RNA sequence: AGAGAAAUCAAGGC
RNA sequence: GCCUG
């Protein structure tokens, strides 16, 4: 049921493209990638400053037109009917009083952050020590991966772990075996349904190895680049494992 | 200042960030730029002659002079084309590796390049429109007039952008057709050539270390096409070449030059500063022929050489806009006229007026040809008498000299003076020191002492939220704090006093800090504060500036499951969607500020329902550049009818959907 | 033809305002030519900076510096401290200026009986015409309508050198006096490594060093005013808003700086200016310091304090800017953290009670100082220059690292050579047109030796 | 008035 | 006289 109500609102959205945008419907596809920047806003420059009134408006936060968050609570108006809109306090009654998803996705969406808080405290530390230590900044990856893949193979291990039946097969023979595997293991259980946007971010994040200029003392590895920001200073040197 | 020169303990060197008085706010420029852009459009012309001949010298196409007429003891305006030519040569014998993976860049690389990437640039004055638009919505409307026009479809490519741009400018006459409003504008031939040729100039604004403001230029979305491949193989063939301090960082290439050492024997000498008037010195002939050479020499056909000296001729025949007008005071009132108008100081320049730009071949302007101007120092370095390590960045310059004698290094500082005005580039006596021994000297706001490269910022990071959202605010505040501390300027100290700062900011901004109506109301329902934005106790530490902030919180046990599933919950309806990262999850937290010429606004609204639907039905195209044999319609029809025609629900479920689809 | 073809219209355009073709071929045999260069001078000595004359540079800050006082009240909350101020005072005129008639004393009562109803947000009544300056644009401009006679001229700008006021040392040394309690306050992180408690105890020493300095205390002050004043900038956009600026000691006691008005400002861009009524209690009154500011005498509870008025006009950038003043403790910070882990780094022992002796070119018999005072002086100046920061400041302190670096090198006898025509200090000079802040830097550097053997 | 510095704000458009 | 900020 769920499937025909999702086609049925597919299709009413195709009524809606080809009815009332016509003209932009018969672009090249490719044409995407021009408008899918599109945007009036011009480069601020300052949000920052504008963020103070920003969050002390009546109604900043825009809300989806959802049903359970009450109208009024405790007096307190938590949104406002006619996108709807909202007050900042809505995110922290959620907090509170709100619907709960299965733990598995709590899991899901936590992979990246748990893993890295994990590592984080899954280690000790040697003792500390303050020298004249030059630190030589290099290029070294930024944060360890689940496997050793090639930056052009990574959109095709997210395809492939995605949607791998809307790809060719050489495209399907260029991707990491065992990292879309084991992607798709730890993927599965929500994110892979509709939260594909921070789905695709989070595996990238997983199996996307960005290489950044790091101060180090001594050659890094993936695991010590990864908090080489207090490691040396060029006073101090904290030896790992 | 006698307080920021210690004698002991430390060195005055590492007081050099005490001079830097960027907490206080940065200069702004006001009112019209007329004054600034004619002053820049005239100094090429002044500096041309060594007798400051203006009339003679708006007279030149091309310019360029021999020897004789360089000025040793002033600004130079020119180059010397044999010079220009020997030099490009030498520069191709000394750097092989890099003009081989330019030829490969060329050979696989450019072709490949898509012209949707022009959207990523800065605002752009459009010729249709005559007013500042956006990159993409300037990108879009040029593509539109060439596909009206050309009565054809434009090729994904940039190189079939760019042969779109050429064939349109064949027509005698173009023409464009676009709340609902229908209006059509014709150009001429010549008009369309004056609307690619014009430059769009600005005020620089929050520039700091400048006394007197200044402007900057950006061409029209015509030729930035041409701009955009020169550019990118500026960057390829300088990415690759020693003497450059753009791309590599510049910290590295000044850090492995200091840890160089000699024999105790050999003079040593640095040699640290600036150009003088680098935009308002430099001809856009010099660039196009050392492209030229570069890529004759690399066997390239002639139809790229075509391509790499179409944006230097088109910016050769520059319109650079005036502005509002120059202001005149007649007792007390104030008035902005036109130049020609009334008498002025640069009267000189009447003759090239347009009705409101002004036609300039000599020299630049900052902000456009960087890489460029860039290669067209370096190549100068490359001498047969300049045995030294040379890193330029645009405008700042270092020079370690290692010579014989003291009388050998001030020849060679010389020489390399004189080439750099052989090129066209003349650096400023007063802003230009050497010392010797080298050991001492500063290059890209950094400053090298004896055997330690210290990185100063321009400006501290700003230690306040974005203005995004609590959960990407902290992050990117963490992660520009973080970025601070590893890249030399902040130590632990500073890391924990700015971080601290940040956090007391970031408290204030989400209402998070006193008694305020998020305060109360947490208060009043028994909401314990468990986040940083609802005023809990800062989880984050100098060590754990990585960690997300949910993830530690939960690590610690500050989180339980419970709270855990009621904010991450991806059904809750608060949520929706180069150096600047975002690794936060996607919390209850992470909401959206509401932010709050009429027949655009339909059109980025349709351009949003358009890619949000093809983001539902394509989930392809949030992993891989979008592309696909056919327009919009084909694709999404496809699509939809293997997705509809793939499910398990049964024939007559399967009809009504598609009865619907219209 | 190939890929990319241009066609012999788009040619010839192009073959336009140059003298080759689209492929430029010029026939010249390529060879690099010898010019007769110049010689490369050596700077024997570091040069002197100009010494403008002229009128001393008043205090053109936005608010007062080392000068501001504040009012002790018993605890409460804001209202009730304005309101214990407003019952119990008496004030009268003590200097009146003509660029801040006295007259305007009426708002700020105003004001403060409005904050004493509990909404701080006034009506306009009478002075607020002349306060910030309504109608004040059509006014001038036909003023200068109708005094129109003459011919179109180029306009000329200019602006009117001064020399070092000599308030400049004053301020400098109220700015270091020690306080009583601790005016930085600011929740420490979380402690979970070595690193970390490393850290957090430096920023806690850094802190006591420089907690207790007359200089903390005006910056909690202007960071205080800058936020109220930038939060309660589009409140009601017609109506003057009151920003009390109000302390709590740690004692509980309410200590009232001053009070920032806010006029019926018209703001549309980010850069504009909104008028301001500024009125903070002083400590003591000069008329060379404070010519455009008009002084009152506040009577309460029998102690005798002074108001000061001024009418300003301050834009939304600079508000912005020093509401989060706070950052200027961090370019102290890092001199001193710098420090310590210097001594650390020499014997691979941190120690954090450690203040080594730095040697300065100080005017007295002294040889130097202790890294405490050093860090708490650089910490007061950098607070001026950063309230003093205008082009002016950027371009003196752009030109002047160049002279620092070259002076670094004189002190290690190394040779600092120069090349031909030119005068660093020429670029530095053109920089010090009023900026007392900049005077009294060049000052300091003429006052250091600039031969060293 | 005032802010400010090489030209603007001290409200603009229709 | 109407309206944005
Ligand atoms: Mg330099």
């Amino acid at each position: 049921a769920e499937s025909e109500c999702t086609l049925r609102a597919l299709v009413e959205e195709y009524n809606g493209a080809c009815k009332e945008a016509p003209k932009e419907m018969s672009k090249q596809f490719t044409d995407y990638n021009t408008f899918k920047r599109y945007t009036t806003s011009k480069k601020d420059h300052a949000p920052q400053m504008r963020l103070v009134y920003s969050v002390r408006k009546p109604w900043p936060i825009s809300m989806t037109p959802s049903k359970e968050i009450p109208l009024v609570f405790n007096g307190t108006k938590l949104k406002d009917t006619i996108r709807t809109r909202a007050n900042i306090v809505v995110p922290d009654y959620w907090s509170k009083y709100g619907s709960q998803t299965s733990l598995e996705v709590v899991n899901a969406i936590l992979y990246a952050e748990d893993l890295k808080v994990q590592r984080f405290f899954s280690t000790e530390w040697g003792e500390i020590r303050y020298g004249r230590m030059l630190p030589f900044r290099k290029p070294v990856q930024a944060c360890p991966t689940i496997e050793e893949v090639n930056p052009a193979s990574i959109p095709h291990t997210l395809l492939q772990v995605f949607c791998p039946q809307y790809t060719t097969l050489d495209s399907k023979r260029k991707a990491h075996m065992g990292a879309v595997e084991k992607l798709k293991r730890v993927m599965e259980p929500i994110c892979k349904v509709q939260t594909q946007e921070s789905a695709v971010h989070i595996a990238r994040s997983l199996i996307d190895s960005n290489k950044k200029w790091l101060p180090t003392v001594v050659d890094h590895t993936p695991r010590t680049a990864e908090m080489a920001h207090f490691l040396c200073s060029k006073y101090h040197y904290v030896h790992t494992n | 200042m006698n307080l920021f020169t210690p004698r002991s303990e430390i060195n005055p060197t590492t007081t050099q960030e005490l001079l830097y008085a960027y907490t206080g706010p940065a200069p702004v420029a006001y009112g019209t730029r007329t004054r600034a852009v004619l002053e820049n459009i005239i100094r090429p012309y002044q500096y041309f002659y060594k007798e400051p001949n203006v009339q003679r010298a708006l007279d030149i196409k091309t310019g360029c002079k021999e020897p004789e007429d360089i000025n040793v003891e002033g600004p130079s305006s020119g180059f010397h084309t044999a010079s220009v030519l020997k030099l490009a040569d030498n520069f191709f014998r000394k750097y092989r590796p890099a003009m081989e993976k330019l030829k490969y860049w060329i050979l696989v690389k450019l072709p490949k390049l898509k012209y949707a990437e022009l959207s990523k640039g800065r605002q752009t004055y459009s010729f249709i429109h005559k007013r500042n638009l956006p990159a993409p919505i300037a990108l879009e409307e040029t593509v539109e007039f060439l596909e009206q026009n050309l009565r054809r479809k434009i090729g994904p490519t940039l190189l079939s952008y760019c042969q779109a741009i050429a064939d349109v400018m064949e027509l005698d006459e173009t023409t464009y057709e676009g709340r609902e409003e229908t209006y059509t504008i014709k150009f001429s031939r010549e008009e369309l050539w004056d609307q690619m040729r014009t430059l769009n100039t600005m005020w620089k604004h929050l520039e700091r270390g400048r006394l007197n403001r200044r402007t900057i230029a950006t061409p029209s979305m015509l030729i930035r096409g041409f701009v955009k491949i020169v550019e990118d193989a500026a960057k390829e063939i300088l990415e690759n070449v020693p003497t450059s301090g753009v791309p590599v960082g510049g910290e590295e290439k000044l850090a492995k030059l200091a840890s160089k050492q000699t024999f105790h024997t050999a003079v040593t000498g640095e040699l640290s500063g600036d150009q003088e008037k680098f935009n308002e010195c430099l001809d856009p002939d010099a660039m196009r022929l050392m492209w030229t050479v570069f890529l004759r020499k690399l066997g390239c056909p002639d139809w790229i050489m075509e391509l790499f000296n179409i944006p230097f001729m088109v910016f050769k025949s520059k319109l650079a806009d005036m502005g509002e007008g120059l202001v005149y005071t007649k007792g007390k009132l104030t008035d902005r006229k036109p130049l020609g108008e009334m008498p002025s100081e640069f009267d000189d320049l009447v003759r090239n007026v347009v009705g409101n730009s002004i036609s300039c071949r000599l020299g630049m302007f900052m902000g456009m040809y960087n890489l460029t101007s860039t290669l067209l120092a370096l190549i100068s370095i490359e001498r047969e008498e300049l045995t030294g390590s040379h890193v330029e960045s645009s405008d700042d310059f270092i020079h370690f000299f290692n010579c014989k004698t003291h009388e050998e290094m001030f020849k060679q500082a010389e020489t390399l003076r004189l080439t750099l005005k052989l090129v066209g580039i003349n650096m400023s006596p007063s802003k230009c020191i050497l010392i010797s021994p080298a050991g001492i000297g500063e290059f890209n706001s950094k400053f090298h002492h004896r055997d330690f490269v210290g990185n100063v910022a321009t400006e501290l990071p700003a230690l306040v939220p974005n203005g995004t959202n609590p959960m990407t605010d902290l992050a990117m505040g963490l992660n520009v704090i973080k970025h601070s501390v590893n890249t030399g300027q902040m130590n632990l100290c500073t890391g924990a006093l700015a971080m601290r700062i940040f956090n007391h900011a970031y408290k204030y901004a989400y209402m998070a800090l006193g008694v305020t109506r998020r305060t109360r109301f947490m208060e009043e329902n028994a909401i314990t504060p468990l986040l940083t934005n609802q005023g809990a106790s800062p989880v984050h530490s100098f060590s754990t500036m990585h960690l997300d902030e949910v993830a530690l919180r939960r690590h610690l046990g500050l989180l339980d499951e419970e709270t855990l599933r009621r904010i991450l919950n991806p059904n809750n309806p608060v949520t929706q969607k180069q150096i600047m990262e975002d690794y936060s999850v996607p919390s209850c937290f992470k909401y959206t500020l509401s932010r709050n010429h009429k027949a655009l606004l339909n059109k980025e609204e349709r351009y949003q329902r358009v890619t949000s639907i093809i983001n539902k039905l394509f989930p392809e195209v949030l992993i891989q550049e979008a592309s696909a044999p056919g327009t919009v319609r084909e694709s999404l029809k496809r699509r939809l009818e293997l997705v509809v025609e793939r499910s398990d629900l049964d024939e007559e479920r399967k009809k009504r959907i598609l009865s619907r689809i219209f | 033809k190939l890929q990319f073809s241009v066609g012999t219209t788009f040619r010839t355009l192009l073959k336009r305002d140059t003298d080759w073709d689209v492929i430029p071929t010029p026939r010249v045999e390529p060879n690099v030519p010898r010019i007769e260069g110049r010689r490369w001078t050596q700077m024997k000595k570091l040069p002197l900076l100009k010494e403008k004359e002229g009128p001393p540079s008043p205090w053109r800050a936005l608010l007062l510096g080392a000068d501001s006082e504040y009012i002790v009240c018993p605890p409460g909350t804001d209202q009730e401290a304005i309101s214990w101020i407003h019952s119990q005072s008496e004030i009268e005129c003590i200097r009146e200026s003509k660029s801040t008639p006295a007259s305007v004393i009426t708002c700020l009562t105003s004001s403060l009986q409005s904050f004493a109803e509990g909404n701080p947000v006034r009506s306009r009544i009478h002075e607020d015409i002349i306060a910030f300056g309504i109608n004040k644009k059509q006014e001038k401009k036909q003023s200068a309508s109708s005094s129109a006679s003459g011919e179109w001229k180029r306009a000329e700008y200019q602006v009117e050198e001064m020399s070092l006021p000599p308030w400049v040392e004053e301020e400098m040394v109220l700015l270091r006096s020690d306080q009583e309690d601790n005016w930085i306050e600011l929740e420490k992180n979380a402690i979970y490594t070595e690193v970390d408690g490393v850290a957090e105890g430096l920023v806690d020493k850094y802190i006591e060093i420089v907690g207790r300095t007359k200089v903390a205390s005006v910056i909690e002050k202007w960071q205080i005013a800058a936020t109220r004043t930038f939060s309660q900038l589009h409140t009601d956009r017609s109506r003057i808003t009151a920003c009390p600026i109000i302390t709590r000691d740690p004692s509980g006691n309410c200590q009232f700086w001053g009070m920032v008005l806010l006029g019926p400002h018209h703001v549309k861009r980010d850069t504009d200016n909104a008028p301001l009524l500024i009125a903070e209690i002083m400590g003591e009154d000069t008329e060379e310091k404070y010519p455009k500011h008009s002084v009152f005498s506040l009577k309460v509870e029998g102690k005798q304090f002074l108001l000061s008025l001024k009418i300003t006009s301050f834009s939304r950038n600079k508000l912005y800017t020093f509401s989060n003043i706070r950052r200027v403790l961090i370019q102290p910070a890092s001199i001193y953290s710098q420090v310590v882990l210097s001594r650390a780094a020499e014997n691979n022992s941190l120690n954090l009670e450690v203040n080594p002796e730095i040697q300065l070119y100080l005017e007295g018999a002294q040889r130097g100082m202790t890294l405490y005072q050093w860090v708490r002086m650089i910490l007061c100046l950098e607070f001026l220059m950063a309230i003093y920061n205008n082009p002016q400041m950027e371009g003196f302190l752009a030109n002047m690292r160049r002279l620092h670096m070259s002076r670094h090198a004189m002190m290690e006898r190394r040779q600092v050579f120069l090349p031909f025509g030119s005068r660093p200090e020429d670029k530095v000079n053109e920089c010090i047109i009023n900026n007392p802040i900049v005077a009294y830097l060049a000052k300091g550097w003429n006052s250091m030796p600039n031969v060293y053997y």
